[PDB]
């Protein structure tokens, strides 16, 4: 696995930006795993 | 069962510290390797880089 990342500055405030952006590989783990289903989780508050 | 590990014990009963280092070669890239080149630098010579 080799994650490609970018942290771009944008001021257009709609949908997808219309420009030229390039990502870079920064973290590679050659570890070995089959991937079928992914997801992602978010930090929020259940009012504590 | 117990050790004791007295200094007055025999040579067969003295405490010896042993590290049995082991390795495995999985289908993953190797990680525990020695220093590869680690020698020196030159310049402006007909040399094999």
């Amino acid at each position: 696995f080799k994650i490609y990342s970018k942290h771009t500055p944008i001021n257009l405030e709609r949908d997808l930006p219309q420009g030229f952006s390039a990502l870079e590989p920064l973290v590679d783990l050659p570890i070995g795993i089959n991937i079928t289903r992914f997801q992602t989780l978010l930090a929020l508050h259940r009012s504590y | 069962q117990s050790y004791g590990f007295r200094p007055t014990y025999g040579v067969g009963h003295q405490p010896y510290r042993v590290v049995v280092l082991s390795f495995e070669l999985l289908h993953a890239p190797a990680t525990v390797c020695g220093p590869k080149k680690s020698t020196n630098l030159v310049k402006n010579k007909c040399v094999n880089f």
